[PDB]
């Protein structure tokens, strides 16, 4: 049986337990590609559920997603409860290593929900966005304002019958009056934020001009003295509408919008997204496809890791390190440009396998910036990774054990310096990562600054290692799968054969057909677990794109783990996240 | 019936084949050969499903679900893996001799063999040998030829041949040197040739019209409209890219004109993209033509149209019914004349009593194949009312049909009923001046003039039924065939008497209603169809008003000192120089009007109206049934400067601005409620199409594709910045592609028919509730008036047999399906299709004349000598000459006039 | 279909023949010696039910052709692997049931006999490696394995 079939997941222990529990006509099992089983519970026992789910011998202790879907154009709904709208919720148990995806129906009158914030407190930036993009109201809440759109904005982007596009609507227009009523809508106020608020708690405003690569935001800060008492970040300044432009795109032509997701990462952000596109169209890809996107995605982990090192050392004082490691990051991009044509955005993984084939004299490139790295990243530690004054200000800053990074959603370098050994190439592998042999560095139980670095430090040098496996052994044969559905088909097949040129010509034009079904990849993206839960309602469009990022766990854990600290300790934490503002708001 | 497909249980109709029963489900087969409209050959052998003889059984046997019916407890399965690799084989076949044209040929993103060899899984080619190939044939100006894609699936020659009643396509040849065509280069002279470009399912026959500016069908933007090129009303999707209307698809109405249009409405969109059209208002001053925008021609119009002491407004059968309204507003109902003539507006008054007041039912275009026999009094059907004919060729089918369903044939096994019927067939007995389209499947044809055609109809119905009036002077010969006549139609359970105004004679109308109450009168299912001439001849008919007459004598008397000329040239409904004397004698001349026509030298002012691409509106066709029409584009869009509004907007606001001097312009609910109110006899226009409130869960319908290309690069050369959108308050259609166009939406109006995997014009059978029949949820458009419960009385006013006076020649009326039409001669494409302008002569009128065939005679009428070569048209009858109506020169108000001093030049 | 020598006791019946995998037909048998090849004399039988097809359905029509330039290439010894699995594919979609008549299971019993019977002629025929494709400058193939 192929890894793509479409399973409903019955002999899952967690379905047994749910049905001695809560009885057989409680919930719905819906049989779905996404490799987890799903199940529709009714409104009203979604909290006693999550409880369960909590309390279970080996629990599911992470919220990893929580977010909804607009059902009302949906016509492929058979077996599936009647709804208007949805909310999906899904659960990670990383004892088990396996996760579920409760589902509520809703009306469209009564679009409420119990609110999940009690159990799982990122549920409050989830349900803020669920409410933002698609009005689903959540009880209970302690703020539910809007997270990605002004709060002067009407109507909700992700409804079906909301226009996509900006020339759809009237062009910009800056009028002197439209400038003080935007200005006058971006002013803090403490009450309406939150805040609870001495006579000398003062408030700072971070951004939102940034001068930093990670994207343009605001953190307001409520200050005694030099103490943050509270703050709460502030967000939506970078939101490109990527999930609308996914239910705008077709199959095929979504891949660059995928690209600029985590714009340092590259074909790490195209990978979920045609793995998920793959198990759709149920296309098992040869080993050197496999091979190959192994190998691109650990060049641009070393890239985005090399710039996360170089931006938190700058960040501390440094600023010699970002010439080094932005020279390396040359010598990446060398590779890069002679593979893929492009630097930063290469968009060159392809339903079914990659856009060419690797030119002749990748190896002799490769070769180059295999001996080049690692004296490099010792001079990087010696200069300036290793010095006292750094240590000062990164280690002990911004502290936080296993429970806080479970509790939030917290995942990649954060969660593993908890000593969580949760990996998704080693739990969950994906894209022939089983055949590499590399390891996962865990840390001894708090998440410092420094020890994120430390542990990307070791995440790179784990990749140099993947990226000399890759080089050793790379297997003769196609770059692109034999299927029918492969996007497009192999090139010169399509200049001499009629049938691949229909194929091709249907597939570039109007796209190509997934049937109806729905699929789910999480990957271990650079800087966290980066996920696609694509729906298809068999059309050349994606019905539903839902893109998880890690960054909007880490910026929503934020106040939690910087309360009672020192401004520059929020400098030092920024730095040492590892994020970008795309991830958080795509 | 009850039928297993994969293990899932269905029930269908047993009557069907396996392949419209599953494709009636939603599920999808591969199939070329099979259509609808033409039945089941197993030709392509491409929808093999297998077939199991119980539920426990697994080996099987690889059946035709177009050959096979879907029985009750069948049990078949389309997944299977030995019937996917056949069809996967069937299309590798297909593709052994395919050429490499793709991109370069017209059927590219539309084609039913892309969409197969995709859905198929065919996509590695190991075919490693030649391709045979083809020459290509001149099949004239509208179908360009391309035999190398032909598949051999047999759709167009029996379109064309068994359907169309063509018979100059065929095929030819021998085993895979089969040829489809005609058997030697020229012109395909069938009225419904265009057709083929959407029934074959490959590129070898194409819209050369659309081949010129070419543009695929996903950049195109589409609308659901109606065609304006006659009175039928068949329901087009007109498509267009770049500010041009780019082409014309039939937009499928079960009730109207299901799969199929004519070549006139097919092809004659042209005059929508002449250059010489007005695109703005231009006010003449001395010989200087200031252009102005929308608001000071307004101004200026009503400081122009106050001053004046009576203000008349002549309307046109061109316009919508909105449109005409608003001039009926603007100038006043005692001040609205009909922009037709006294003797047409007396025939299309006389149709619409006979219709809407003679008890007898008006079937629909689709409801016409049902009828037994069919008697054709007057009207040329072909040339004037051509899909009504396609509809009585179906019709006379109909026995062979029945025939045999009487020795348990399915209905769908096309070729047993074509061989159990060879030539039977139901009677057909048209009337003429002279031979017809129809002739070659009419039961008898009466070549006759319209006095003699209308004494023949009303002895039919004095021989039917005694109460009616007698004809006294039938010759022995003449009523033998009358005898024959009524013997056929007395046995027939359902008849059908089509009659029009096309024929220029009241009496013919009067004999055929005769005819019809005579047939009601002894219990049989009459229907009756009247064919009016232009596409809003019913609506302006029940609207009413004035003749142009009567406007004409209140210009020359100069009680109207002020003119307002909707959409009409005013010359094909009175003669020229009467018209020009009127128009040049008022002070004030305004024309509103989408064409350059020649009474707008001397207009005063001209308000450059909307085209049927470029406005809303409501149309009412010869059946009753009023059907709203959408804008495709914005004019605006592309050149800014232009200023083209619908023409009710333009007379709405003008009315606005003469009576508070503010300008309103309207949205068109307004005006659609305005005449509902008004005008009761209109008020089923409110629930032809749903308002512009209409959404299909919140969001608008989506005129163009998902896959709408070039929105950033359109408008680029004259100007970076992208435009705004045009938005649209007048319908529930949007200027864009963030829309609803799913097959499932609740809505009747389909701009165009698209589903995943289903790119060709094959994608209607998603859009219906079963294939070929009617759409899912209602085929749009409302009859206006419903069946009376009490008919007339019979017509007493018999006329005297035609006599051929010395001196006088009775001008016969000959239509023509590329030329009568006002419009359609402007189209450019048409003048290579459009007959040269000839004169039908007797052969004992030209022996006595002392003229041969082709030599040119001129004859004056109201004073214009004017010269034409003569055609020897031997069925003509003596004692009349034989005019083309509508063509450059010739009125239509032409027909049944006389002629004098008619003699060589 | 073609019989051997280990058929020739048997009686000339329909149910006899057809139990042996042939058909009675017009009982006319027509006996081939050792000089002729078989790939020769199965061309030749599919070069007359080609060229005699009606060219009504797409199997005989669009597939006999394709047979016989399959077996034309084996003739003069241009054979390339998959062309006998694509023959033996040809006679089973063109057997009763799949054409519109009875024309093409009848052009393709004397092919599967003589696979059957004869593949050794056959496997003669394939010399040449296979290639439908041609290489062009500036695009990589997908070298499938
Ligand atoms: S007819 Fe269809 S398959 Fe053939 S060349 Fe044209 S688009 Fe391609
Ligand atoms: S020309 Fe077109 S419709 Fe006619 S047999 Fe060929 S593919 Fe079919
Ligand atoms: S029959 Fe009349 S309405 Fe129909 S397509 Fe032809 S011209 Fe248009
Ligand atoms: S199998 Fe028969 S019907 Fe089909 S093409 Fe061949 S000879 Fe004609
Ligand atoms: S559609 Fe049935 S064989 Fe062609
Ligand atoms: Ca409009």
């Amino acid at each position: 049986e192929p890894a793509w079939q479409t399973r409903d997941h019955l002999d899952d222990p967690v379905i047994g337990e749910l049905r001695n529990r809560f009885g057989p006509d409680a919930f719905t099992v819906q049989a779905t590609r996404t490799g987890v089983p799903v199940v529709w519970i009714k409104r009203e026992q979604l909290l006693e559920v999550g409880d369960f789910l909590k309390k279970l011998p080996k629990p599911y202790v992470m919220l990893f997603d929580l977010h909804g879907m607009d059902e009302r154009l949906r016509t492929h709904r058979e077996g599936l409860p009647a709804a208007d709208f949805s909310v999906f919720y899904h659960l990670i148990s990383i004892d088990r290593n396996r996760d579920i995806m409760l589902k509520v129906a809703l009306a469209e009158n009564d679009l409420h929900v119990p609110t999940f914030t009690k159990l799982f407190p990122n549920a409050n930036w989830y349900e803020r966005e669920t409410w933002d993009l698609f009005g689903i109201t959540f009880d209970g809440h302690p703020n539910l304002r809007r997270i990605m759109m002004p709060q002067t904005w009407k109507g909700h982007p992700l409804r079906k019958d909301y226009p996509a596009r900006a020339t759809e609507f009237s062009p910009f227009e800056l009028t002197k009056a439209k400038q003080d009523l935007e200005m006058e809508a971006l002013t803090f106020k403490p009450e309406e934020w939150g805040m609870k608020r001495n006579e000398d708690f003062m408030f700072l405003n971070l951004g939102p001009n940034h001068p930093s690569a990670h994207g343009a935001f605001r953190i307001v800060l409520q200050l005694d003295g030099e103490e943050i008492v509270d703050c709460v970040p502030d967000i939506g300044y970078h939101h490109r509408g990527a999930e609308k432009m996914g239910e705008r795109q077709s199959w095929h032509s979504y891949i660059p919008y995928t690209d600029r997701i985590e714009y340092l990462g590259g074909c790490v952000n195209e990978m979920p997204y045609v793995l998920a596109v793959e198990k759709l169209a149920g296309i098992t890809v040869p080993d050197r496809v496999n091979v190959i996107r192994v190998m691109l995605s650990e060049l641009f982990r070393i890239n985005s890791h090399l710039l996360y090192i170089s931006t938190f050392i700058q960040d501390v004082g440094a600023m010699t390190p970002v010439f080094f490691a932005f020279t390396d990051r040359q010598k990446i991009y060398d590779l890069v440009e002679a593979i893929t044509g492009f630097r930063m955005h290469p968009a060159w993984f392809r339903i079914g396998g990659v856009a060419h084939d690797l030119p002749r004299g990748w190896d002799r490139l490769l070769r180059e910036f295999l001996d080049w790295m690692p004296k490099r990243l010792a001079s990087y530690e010696k200069a300036a990774l290793q010095n006292t004054i750094l240590k000062g200000r990164s280690q002990g800053v911004a502290a936080y054990g296993a429970k806080e990074a479970l509790e939030w959603g917290t995942t990649g370098a954060g969660l593993r310096a908890t000593g969580i050994d949760f990996d998704v190439r080693k739990a969950r592998p994906y894209s022939g990562y089983e055949n590499f042999d590399f390891e996962i560095p865990v840390g001894g139980g708090v998440s410092d600054c420094y020890t994120r670095v430390m542990l990307k430090v070791e995440e790179l040098r784990q990749s140099l290692r993947i990226l000399e496996q890759c080089l050793n052994n790379m297997p003769e044969g196609p770059f692109k799968a034999d299927h029918p559905l492969t996007t497009p088909p192999p090139k010169e097949r399509t200049l001499q054969h009629i049938e691949t040129l229909i194929t091709h010509f249907l597939q570039v034009s109007w796209g190509p057909v997934m049937p109806a079904n729905e699929s789910f990849q999480m990957i271990e993206a650079t800087k966290g677990i980066n996920s696609y839960y694509l729906t298809s309602d068999g059309s050349t469009m994606s019905y539903r794109t839902r893109i998880r990022t890690p960054s909007y766990a880490h910026l929503q854990q934020i106040p939690a783990a910087i309360r009672g600290s020192l401004v520059s300790d929020l400098i030092v934490y920024l730095g040492s996240i590892d994020f970008v503002m795309s991830d958080v708001d795509r | 019936a009850t039928i297993h497909v994969d293990g899932k249980e269905y029930e269908v109709n047993g009557a069907d084949n396996l392949l419209e029963a599953c494709l009636s489900l939603g599920l999808d087969i591969p199939y070329f050969c099979w259509h609808p409209a033409l039945g089941s050959v197993g030709a392509c052998r491409q929808c093999a499903v297998k077939q199991y003889q119980n539920a426990e059984d697994t080996r099987g046997r690889l059946v035709m679900s177009c050959m096979t019916p879907a029985s009750d407890g069948t049990f078949i399965s389309i997944d299977d893996e030995e019937a996917k690799q056949f069809r996967e084989s069937v299309v590798e076949w297909l593709m052994t001799n395919h050429p490499h044209d793709c991109p370069v040929c017209e059927e590219g993103g539309n084609c039913h063999l892309q969409d197969m060899t995709v859905m198929t899984g065919h996509s590695f080619r190991r075919y490693r040998f030649t391709k045979r190939t083809h020459r290509n044939q001149d099949l004239g100006p509208f179908i360009s030829h391309e035999m190398n894609r032909c598949i051999a699936c047999y759709r167009c020659v029996r379109y064309y041949k068994d359907y169309a009643g063509g018979t100059d396509l065929g095929v030819y040849g021998a085993h895979d040197n089969v040829y489809f065509g005609r058997p030697e280069d020229g012109t395909l002279e069938s009225e419904f040739s265009g057709n083929l470009v959407e029934i074959c399912p490959t590129g070898v026959f194409t819209d050369k019209t659309h081949s010129e500016r070419y543009n695929r069908k996903w950049d195109m933007q589409f609308a659901p409209s109606i065609c304006q090129q006659c009175s039928i009303g068949c329901n087009i999707s007109p498509g267009e890219r770049y500010g041009e209307l780019r082409r014309i698809e039939n937009r499928y109405n079960g009730t109207v004109n299901h799969y199929f249009l004519c070549d006139r409405g097919r092809f004659g969109y042209g005059y929508v993209n002449l250059k010489d059209r007005p695109r703005q208002p231009v006010q003449r001053r001395g010989d200087d033509f200031i252009t102005l925008n929308a608001e000071q021609a307004m101004q200026g119009a009503a400081d122009i149209l106050r001053q004046s002491k009576k203000v008349i407004g002549i309307g046109s059968p061109r316009a919508s019914v909105e449109s005409n309204f608003a001039l009926r507003e603007l100038v006043g109902e005692e001040n609205f004349y009909t922009g037709i003539a006294h003797g047409e507006q007396e025939r299309l008054q006389l149709a619409l009593k006979v219709l809407r007041e003679g008890g007898i039912y008006t079937p629909a275009l689709r409801e016409i194949e049902s009828y037994d026999a069919v008697l054709v009094l007057g009207e040329d059907v072909t040339q004037t009312g051509a899909r009504v004919a396609l509809a009585v060729r179906q019709a006379v089918k109909g026995k062979a049909r029945e025939m045999a369903a009487a020795q348990k044939v399915a209905d769908w096994q096309i070729a047993a009923i074509l061989n159990i019927g060879q030539r039977a067939k139901h009677p057909l007995f048209v009337t003429n001046v002279d031979d017809t389209r129809l002739d070659d499947i009419a039961a008898w044809t009466y070549r006759a003039p319209v006095e003699d055609q209308a004494r023949l109809g009303f002895a039919i119905a004095h021989a039917l039924d005694n109460s009616a009036p007698a004809v006294d002077g039938i010759e022995p010969e003449l009523q033998s065939k009358i005898d024959v006549i009524v013997q056929a139609l007395a046995g027939a359970k359902k008849p059908l008497i089509i009659s029009g105004t096309n024929a220029g004679s009241l009496e013919v109308i009067q004999a055929a209603a005769n005819v019809a109450k005579a047939l009601k009168g002894r219990g049989a299912d009459v229907g009756i169809t009247m064919i009016a001439r232009s596409v809003n001849s019913m609506g302006l008919g029940i609207m009413g008003g004035g003749s142009l007459e009567e406007a004409l004598t209140e210009l020359e008397t100069g009680r109207a000192d002020a003119v307002v000329v909707l959409e009409n040239d005013l010359h094909r409904h009175a003669s020229a120089t009467r018209v020009n004397a009127a128009l040049a004698k008022a002070p004030l001349v305004m024309v509103v009007d989408h064409q350059r026509t020649a009474i707008m030298e001397n207009a005063h002012l001209v308000l450059s109206a909307a085209s049927f691409a470029e406005s809303d509106g409501t149309v009412i066709n010869n059946e009753g049934r009023a059907q709203r029409f959408f804008q495709v584009y914005d004019p605006a869009y592309y050149d800014s400067k232009t200023v083209m509004l619908e023409s009710w907007r333009w007379l709405h606001s003008l009315h606005s601005t003469l009576l508070s001097r503010e300008v309103d312009w309207t949205q068109l609910d307004h005006v659609i409620d305005a005449v509902v109110a008004k005008i009761p006899e209109l008020a089923g226009i409110k629930d032809a199409a749903p308002d512009a409130t209409f959404r299909i869960r919140g969001q608008k319908l989506a005129r163009e594709p998902h896959r709408y290309s070039g929105r950033t690069a359109m408008r680029a050369n004259i100007s970076v910045h992208e435009p705004r959108q045009p938005q649209d308050i007048d319908t529930m259609f949007t200027f864009s592609m963030e829309g609803n166009n799913q097959p499932t939406a609740h809505r009747s109006q389909v701009p165009f028919a698209w589903a995943p995997g289903w790119n060709s014009p094959q994608a209607w059978n998603k859009f219906q509730d079963e294939v070929g029949g009617k759409l899912r949820f209602g085929d749009p458009g409302v009859r206006l008036f419903e069946t009376s419960e009490n008919g007339l009385d019979y017509f007493t006013s018999v006329p005297a047999r035609f006599q051929p006076q010395d001196g006088k020649w009775r001008i016969a009326p000959y239509y023509h399906l590329f030329g009568s039409d006002e419009l359609s001669q402007r189209a450019p494409v048409f003048q290579s299709r459009m007959p040269q302008p000839y004169i039908k002569l007797n052969p004992a009128d030209a022996a006595k004349l002392g003229v041969n065939a082709g030599t040119r005679v001129s004859f004056s009428y109201d004073g214009n000598t004017v010269t034409l070569p003569v055609e020897i048209a031997e069925g003509l009858t003596a004692g009349q000459v034989g005019l083309p109506m509508g063509m450059s020169g010739i009125a239509p108000v032409l027909a049944g006039a006389h002629l004098e001093d008619l003699k060589e030049a | 279909d073609f019989l051997t020598e280990a058929h020739l006791d048997l009686p000339m019946e329909f149910e006899s023949i057809g139990k042996a995998g042939s058909r009675l037909g017009t009982a006319l048998a027509m006996a081939v010696d050792h000089e002729i090849n078989m790939v020769s004399l199965v061309r030749n039988l599919e070069e007359f039910f080609a060229r005699e097809s009606c060219g009504w359905c797409t199997p005989c029509r669009d597939g006999l052709p394709w047979s016989v330039k399959i077996l034309r290439a084996l003739e003069r010894g241009e054979g390339q692997p998959g062309d006998i699995e694509t023959l033996e594919q040809l006679c089973r979609f063109l057997g009763p049931g799949k054409t519109f008549c009875a024309h093409a299971p009848g052009a393709v019993e004397p092919l599967q006999s003589a696979i059957k019977y004869f593949r050794e002629e056959f496997e003669a025929g394939i010399k040449q490696p296979f290639s439908n494709t041609h290489l062009i400058n500036g695009i990589q193939p997908n070298l499938l394995k």
